[PDB]
C-alpha cells in the first residue's frame, strides 16, 4: 500500500525489461535465421580433399552438434523475484541453423545466399575464390593436394588451441560473467539498511510505532527502488551494446558466410577466401579462410618497354627482369 | 494494458505468489515454572521470584485462591507480562485490614505496618485461612501495630519495638499508659467473623506456548522469534552443535534447526512466477490461454485459486488442455505435432496460434524451414538458363520526435514557494 | 617478552551455518602476526581486559585452572570468578577472594558446568560476557612457542551479567606456559567450507596483497 | 520524487537518441553505397544480385526500393576443371567449360 | 561511518569508471596498434615526383 503511493516507476521497469527480453530474441533470429531452406550435406564426404569433419554434425552426438562446437559449450560455463527467461531459439535449432548455412556453403558457394542453391565442385568453387582475389585458377589445379594438406592442417591446429587456451572466449565468458555480477549485486542490495534501524520489515513494523516506521519503511523503498532502476539503466545500456554487437555479427555473417568480401581486413587478416559459422554459447564463431603470401624475391621491375618506337604497357601483372 | 482492446500477442499480468493459511509457533519447553508454592509481619518474607516466567494462571485457575485483584496492570495481562523481580509477601493478615491493602488507602496497617503509593504496580491475592493461623484463646504468632509516631511513606523499612511516649512523664523502658508498646495482638480464633477471620495475603508487588509442526505444506512459521514463510522441507545438511540457522550465498534464511528436535529444515518460500496471457486479438475472439511461468503442471491444481492466492479465476484454469513447457504451465492451449511459424512466441522453441482444429487456440513446435539436399557431385555443376528482377522494400528509422521540457513548470505549478 | 601470533584467533562471529563461501565480516579479532605476550609458569600479575582478550594455553600437568575479572577487584563490587576444579567449571560474581595469595587447592549469579593446547577469547559486548574456545592435543615442544597454522574457535558460554570488566588475573594451582593477546576491531574474510567449518581466514588490514584478496 | 521521475525520462530519451543514431548512420551508408553507386556486399541493398536503388521519405524515416537480379531457371550441365589438347591444359578466361 | 551503511554504491561506480577507462585505452589500441613492425622510411625522400 505505501509502495501503491508512487505509481507507474513499478512497472516502466517490467516494460523495459520486456523490450530487452524481446531484442535478445530478434538479435538472434537476425544473426542466425538467413537461410530459408534446412540443408545438408550427402553422405559422401570428398570436397576435394578438403576434410569438414571436424564442423560438419556429428551423428554419435545427441545434439547436432559438431566437434568444435562441443568445445566451445564446454569452454564456457536470482531468486527473490528475479525470473530468467529462456531463449526462444534452443541450441539445437541453432546448430540446426549453423549446419543448413554450412552445408549450404559448402554445396553451392554463393548461389544459396544468392537465390536458389546451385550445386559445383568445391575444387572449381575454391578456384573462383582465387580468381576472385586476383590469383589465376591454374595455381590451385597444380596445387590442390598442398592447399588441401594446408587446409586440414590449420583446421588441426584449431582445435588444440581451443583445447589448450579457454581464454579466447574472453567476451561470452564476460557476458556470463556480467549478468550474474548485475544479479548478485541487485540480491545483496536488499541486505542494506539505507539510513533505517533495520532491514527487515517485521522488525520495523513490531518495535516501532506506525506513525515513523511508515518513514522508517519509505527509506527503505526508495533505497531498493534506486537500486532497482539502476539495474534496469546498466541493463539498457548493456542490451544496446550487445545489440551493436549483434548487427555487425549479423553483417559479417552475410558478407562472409554467403558470400566472399573484398573490405580489408574484415574477414581475417589477408586475402579473404571463404568462411564458416559455428554456434557458441551467448554468441557465434566464425573461422575465417585467407590466402596469405609466404615467399618474398627480388626483381628488377620496369613501368613499360620500347619496341621499334612503341610504348607497352601490361594488360595484367608486372614486369620483372632477372 | 488500460484498453479495451488488446492486440495480439503474449501480455505479462501478474504473478502466481501462494500463499499460506497456518502459522507454526515454536519454542523449548523450559518455560520455568517459577516457585509459587514456596510462598503461596515486620521481618518480610519477601522473596526475590526472577529468572523465570511467572504463571498467574495456576493461582487464578484453582480452587482455594480467591481475591485476585491487580493494579498498575490489567490482572488478565498477567501471564503475558514479564518482570525483573517479583516481589511475593506472603502474609497473614485480618479481612479489616485485608479493606485497606489498596494504593492510596489508609487504615490499621496501611498507617502503621507499611504503605503503598498511589501508583503502585502489583497484584493482591487473599484467602481465608483460619485452619492454618488460628489458635484457640487467640494467635499470638502475629503482632501488629495500632500506634506510630507519625504517617508512613511507601517502602520504608522500619522494624522497632520501642516504647511510644504519650504522656508527660518519660516511660525510658517501662510500659504502661501513654507509654505505649507497638505490638498489640488481633489474637484470631476459628470462632471470629469474616471481618474478623484471618487472610492469607500475598501481595505480588512489581512466555509464548509452541505448536505442533507441519512439514511439506508451505506455511507461515516462527522459530524462537526467527519469523518467516516457506516450505519446512526435511533436509540433511550437516550443522555445527552450536549453529542454529543456515544461510545461503545472499544471506537468506536456507536452513533452519529445530528448537525441540535436533532437525535440519530446509525452506523454500512457497512458489512463484509470472502469470502470462497468451491470447489473439480481441477484434477476433476472446479465447484466452494463460502460461505460468518456471511453475510445474502438478502444483497449478494444488495451488489454484480456492487457495489463497493472487490468481483468483478458474476458468481458464481448470485442467482440461493443461501441458508442460521449459517456460513453465501453459492451460487452454493443445499441443499439436504439426510445426508452423511462430505466430506467439511462448520460450525454448514452442509458439501458440488460433487455428480451426472451430477456431482454438493450438501450441506447437516452430518449424524452421523447408528440408532441403542438394546433390552435390564432383563433375556436375547447375547453371541458371533466365532470370528475374525483384524490388524490395526496407524500411529504416532516421529521427525522432524533438522535444523539450520546461522543469520548474512541471515540478512547480504556479508556487513562487516551490520555485 | 612477545612472540609471534601467526595465524591464531580466529572464532565464530555468529550462529548462521555457511556452506562453501567466502563471507566479509568486521568484528574484533585479534591480528594476524601480532606480538602476542608470553608467560611462562615457576607469575600472574594483574593485566588489562581493553575491548578483548585472547588467552593460550600450553601444558600437560593443567597448572593453569581459572580467571578472575573486575574493574577493581577490592571486594566493593561484583568481580568474576571461573575456577575448573578438575571435575566441574565454576563461574561465580563474588566480592571476596579465595586466597590472598590467589591460587588452587551476596553472589548475584552462579553457574556450574605441553600436550594440550587451549585457546580462549573472552569479550564483553555491552555488558555480555561470550567465551570461546577450543581444546587440541599437540605434539611438539615449548619452543617455537604457538603453533603456526590454522584453527576456529567455538563458543561455548554467554552471559546476562552486564558487569564491566577492566582488569583480570589468571588463576593457578599450587601443591606450563601462556599467551595474552589483545583484540582489536578488525575486518575479517572467512571461508567456510561444506561442513561449515571456517577453514581459513584473510586479514584485510596486514598487507596489500590481502587487502586486493579483500577487495 | 519530480525531479527522479524527470531524469528517468531523459536518460531513456538519451537511450534511444544513441539508438535512433546508429539507425540514421546505417540509413547513410546504405544511400551513400546503394543510391548513388553500386553495392557488391551481399544482402547489404536487396537479395540477389544488387542493381540500384530508389530513396523515398516516410514519416520519421526513409524507405529504399531495392532493384535486384535474382537467377530463375536452373539446369543440369556436366563440368570439368580444363580440357588437354595436344599435351597442352586449356583453362577458361571467363566462364565455366559444360556439357549436355 | 554513516556512509558505511548504504551498500556497495561506491564499488558499483568504482567498477563502472574501471571499465570506461579500459575502454579508451582498449580503443586507442584498436585504431592505432594495427601495424606488427615499426616501418622507417628511406633516406632519400622521392617517390615519383
Ligand atoms: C578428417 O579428419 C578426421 C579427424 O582427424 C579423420 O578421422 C579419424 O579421426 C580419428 C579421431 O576422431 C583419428 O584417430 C583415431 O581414433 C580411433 C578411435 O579413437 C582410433 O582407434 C585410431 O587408432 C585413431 O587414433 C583418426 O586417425 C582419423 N583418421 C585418419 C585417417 O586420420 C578423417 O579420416 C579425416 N579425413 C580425411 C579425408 O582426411
Ligand atoms: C520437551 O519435552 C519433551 C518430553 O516429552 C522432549 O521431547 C521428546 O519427547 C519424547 C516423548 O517420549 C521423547 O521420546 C524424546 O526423547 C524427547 N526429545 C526429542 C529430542 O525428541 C524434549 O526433549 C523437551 N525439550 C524440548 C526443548 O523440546
Ligand atoms: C513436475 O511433476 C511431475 C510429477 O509427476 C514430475 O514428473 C516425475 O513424476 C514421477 C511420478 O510418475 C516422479 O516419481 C518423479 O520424481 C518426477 N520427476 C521429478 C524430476 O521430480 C516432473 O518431473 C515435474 N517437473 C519439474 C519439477 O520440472
Ligand atoms: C524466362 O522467363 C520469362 C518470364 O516469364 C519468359 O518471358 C515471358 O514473360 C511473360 C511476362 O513476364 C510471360 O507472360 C510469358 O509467359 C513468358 N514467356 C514464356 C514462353 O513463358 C521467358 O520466355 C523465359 N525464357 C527465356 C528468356 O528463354
Ligand atoms: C540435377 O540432377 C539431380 C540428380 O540427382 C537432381 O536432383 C534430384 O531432383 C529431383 C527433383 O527435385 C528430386 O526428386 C531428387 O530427390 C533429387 N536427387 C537427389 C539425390 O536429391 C537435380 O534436381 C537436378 N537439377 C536440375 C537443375 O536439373
Ligand atoms: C631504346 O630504344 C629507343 C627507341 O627505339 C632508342 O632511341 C634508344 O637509343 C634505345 N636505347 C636506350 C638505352 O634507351
Ligand atoms: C503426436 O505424436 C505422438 C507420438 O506419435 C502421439 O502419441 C500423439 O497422439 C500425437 N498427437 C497428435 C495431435 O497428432
Ligand atoms: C567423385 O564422386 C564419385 C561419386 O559421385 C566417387 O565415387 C569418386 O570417388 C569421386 N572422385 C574422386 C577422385 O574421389
Ligand atoms: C614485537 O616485539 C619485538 C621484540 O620485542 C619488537 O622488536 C617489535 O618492534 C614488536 N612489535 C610490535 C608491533 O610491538
Ligand atoms: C553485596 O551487597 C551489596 C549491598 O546490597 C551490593 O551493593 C553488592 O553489589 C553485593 N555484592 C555482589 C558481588 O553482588
Ligand atoms: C567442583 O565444584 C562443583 C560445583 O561447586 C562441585 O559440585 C564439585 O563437587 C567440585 N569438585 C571438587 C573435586 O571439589
Amino acid at each position: 500500500n505505501l509502495l501503491l503511493q508512487y505509481g507507474s516507476f513499478c512497472t516502466q521497469l517490467k516494460r523495459a525489461l520486456t523490450g530487452i527480453a524481446v531484442e535478445q530474441d530478434k538479435n538472434t533470429q537476425e544473426v542466425f535465421a538467413q537461410v530459408k531452406q534446412i540443408y545438408k550435406t550427402p553422405p559422401i564426404k570428398y570436397f576435394g580433399g578438403f576434410n569438414f569433419s571436424q564442423i560438419l554434425p556429428d551423428p554419435s552426438k545427441p545434439s547436432k552438434r559438431s566437434f568444435i562446437e562441443d568445445l566451445l559449450f564446454n569452454k564456457v560455463t536470482k531468486f527473490k523475484g528475479l525470473t530468467v527467461l529462456p531463449p526462444l531459439l534452443t541450441d539445437e535449432m541453432i546448430a540446426q541453423y549453423t549446419s543448413a548455412l554450412l552445408a549450404g556453403t559448402i554445396t553451392s558457394g554463393w548461389t544459396f545466399g544468392a537465390g536458389a542453391a546451385l550445386q559445383i565442385p568445391f575444387a572449381m568453387q575454391m578456384a573462383y575464390r582465387f580468381n576472385g582475389i586476383g590469383v589465376t585458377q591454374n595455381v590451385l589445379y597444380e596445387n590442390q593436394k598442398l592447399i588441401a594438406n594446408q587446409f586440414n592442417s590449420a583446421i588441426g591446429k584449431i582445435q588444440d588451441s581451443l583445447s589448450s587456451t579457454a581464454s579466447a572466449l574472453g567476451k561470452l565468458q564476460d557476458v556470463v560473467n556480467h549478468n550474474a555480477q548485475a544479479l548478485n549485486t541487485l540480491v545483496k542490495q536488499l541486505s542494506s539498511k539505507f539510513g533505517a534501524i533495520s532491514s527487515v520489515l517485521n522488525d520495523i513494523f513490531s518495535r516501532l510505532d506506525k506513525v515513523e516506521a511508515e518513514v522508517q519503511i519509505d527509506r527503505l523503498i526508495t533505497g531498493r527502488l534506486q537500486s532497482l532502476q539502476t539495474y534496469v539503466t546498466q541493463q539498457l545500456i548493456r542490451a544496446a551494446e550487445i545489440r551493436a554487437s549483434a548487427n555487425l555479427a549479423a553483417t559479417k555473417m552475410s558478407e562472409c558466410v554467403l558470400g566472399q568480401s573484398k573490405r580489408v581486413d574484415f574477414c581475417g587478416k589477408g586475402y579473404h577466401l571463404m568462411s564458416f559459422p559455428q554456434s557458441a554459447p551467448h554468441g557465434v564463431v566464425f573461422l575465417h579462410v585467407t590466402y596469405v603470401p609466404a615467399q618474398e624475391k627480388n626483381f628488377t621491375t620496369a613501368p613499360a618497354i620500347c619496341h621499334d618506337g612503341k610504348a607497352h604497357f601490361p594488360r595484367e601483372g608486372v614486369f620483372v627482369s632477372n | 494494458l488500460k484498453s479495451f482492446t488488446v492486440e495480439k500477442g503474449i501480455y505479462q499480468t501478474s504473478n502466481f505468489r501462494v500463499q499460506p493459511t497456518e502459522s507454526i509457533v515454536r519454542f523449548p519447553n523450559i518455560t520455568n515454572l517459577c516457585p509459587f508454592d514456596e510462598v503461596f509481619v515486620y521481618a518480610w518474607n519477601r522473596k526475590r521470584i526472577s529468572n523465570c516466567v511467572a504463571d498467574y494462571s495456576v493461582l487464578y485457575n484453582l480452587a482455594p485462591f480467591f481475591t485476585f485483584k491487580c493494579y498498575g496492570v490489567s490482572p488478565t495481562k498477567l501471564n503475558d507480562l514479564c518482570f525483573t523481580n517479583v516481589y511475593a509477601d506472603s502474609f497473614v493478615i485480618r479481612g479489616d485490614e485485608v479493606r485497606q491493602i489498596a494504593p492510596g488507602q489508609t487504615g490499621n496497617i496501611a498507617d502503621y505496618n507499611y504503605k503503598l503509593p498511589d501508583d503502585f504496580t502489583g497484584c493482591v491475592i487473599a484467602w481465608n485461612s483460619n485452619k492454618l493461623d488460628s489458635k484457640v484463646s487467640g494467635n499470638y504468632n502475629y503482632l501488629y501495630r495500632l500506634f506510630r509516631k507519625s504517617n508512613l511513606k511507601p517502602f520504608e523499612r522500619d522494624i522497632s519495638t520501642e516504647i511510644y511516649q504519650a504522656g508527660n512523664k518519660p516511660c525510658n523502658g517501662v510500659a504502661g499508659f501513654n507509654c505505649y508498646f507497638p505490638l498489640r495482638s488481633y489474637s484470631f480464633r476459628p470462632t471470629y467473623g469474616v471481618g474478623h477471620q484471618p487472610y492469607r495475603v500475598v501481595v505480588l508487588s512489581f512466555p509464548k506456548k509452541s505448536t505442533n509442526l507441519v512439514k511439506n505444506k508451505c506455511v507461515n512459521f516462527n522459530f524462537n522469534g526467527l519469523k518467516g514463510t516457506g516450505v519446512l522441507t526435511e533436509s540433511n545438511k550437516k550443522f555445527l552443535p552450536f549453529q542454529q540457522f543456515g544461510r545461503d550465498i545472499a544471506d537468506t534464511t536456507d536452513a533452519v534447526r529445530d528448537p525441540q528436535t535436533l532437525e535440519i529444515l530446509d525452506i523454500t518460500p512457497c512458489s512463484f512466477g509470472g502469470v502470462s496471457v497468451i491470447t489473439p486479438g480481441t477484434n477476433t475472439s476472446n479465447q484466452v490461454a494463460v502460461l505460468y511461468q518456471g511453475v510445474n503442471c502438478t502444483e497449478v491444481p494444488v495451488a489454484i485459486h480456492a487457495d489463497q492466492l493472487t490468481p483468483t479465476w478458474r476458468v481458464y484454469s481448470t485442467g482440461s488442455n493443461v501441458f508442460q513447457t521449459r517456460a513453465g504451465c501453459l492451460i487452454g492451449a493443445e499441443y499439436v505435432n504439426n510445426s508452423y511459424e511462430c505466430d506467439i512466441p511462448i520460450g525454448a522453441g514452442i509458439c501458440a496460434s488460433y487455428q480451426t482444429q472451430s477456431q482454438s487456440i493450438i501450441a506447437y513446435t516452430m518449424s524452421l524451414g523447408a528440408e532441403n539436399s542438394v546433390a552435390y557431385s564432383n563433375n556436375s555443376i547447375a547453371i541458371p538458363t533466365n532470370f528475374t528482377i525483384s524490388v524490395t522494400t526496407e524500411i529504416l528509422p532516421v529521427s525522432m520526435t524533438k522535444t523539450s521540457v520546461d522543469c520548474t513548470m512541471y515540478i512547480c505549478g504556479d508556487s513562487t514557494e516551490c520555485s | 617478552a612477545y612472540t609471534n601470533s601467526f595465524t591464531r584467533g580466529v572464532y565464530y562471529p555468529d550462529k548462521v551455518f555457511r556452506s562453501s563461501v567466502l563471507h566479509s565480516t568486521q568484528d574484533l579479532f585479534l591480528p594476524f602476526f601480532s606480538n602476542v605476550t608470553w608467560f611462562h609458569v615457576i607469575d600472574n600479575p594483574v593485566l588489562p581486559f581493553n575491548d578483548g582478550v585472547y588467552f593460550a594455553s600450553i601444558e600437560k600437568s593443567n597448572i593453569i585452572r581459572g580467571w578472575i575479572f573486575g574493574t577493581t577487584l577490592d571486594s566493593k563490587t561484583q568481580s568474576l570468578l571461573i575456577v575448573n576444579n578438575a571435575t566441574n567449571v565454576v563461574i561465580k560474581v563474588c566480592e571476596f577472594q579465595f586466597c590472598n595469595d590467589p591460587f588452587l587447592d551476596n553472589c548475584t549469579f552462579e553457574y556450574v558446568s605441553f600436550k594440550n593446547l587451549r585457546e580462549f577469547v573472552f569479550k564483553n559486548i555491552d555488558g555480555y560476557f561470550k567465551i570461546y574456545s577450543k581444546h587440541t592435543p599437540i605434539i611438539v615442544r615449548e619452543p617455537e612457542d604457538l603453533p603456526q597454522g590454522f584453527s576456529a574457535l567455538e563458543p561455548l558460554v554467554d552471559l546476562p551479567i552486564g558487569i564491566n570488566i577492566t582488569r583480570f588475573q589468571t588463576l593457578l594451582a599450587l601443591h606450563a606456559a601462556y599467551y595474552v593477546g589483545y583484540l582489536q576491531p578488525r575486518t575479517f574474510l572467512l571461508k567456510y567450507n561444506e561442513n561449515g567449518t571456517i577453514t581459513d581466514a584473510v586479514d584485510c588490514a596486514l598487507d596489500p596483497l590481502s587487502e586486493t584478496k579483500c577487495t
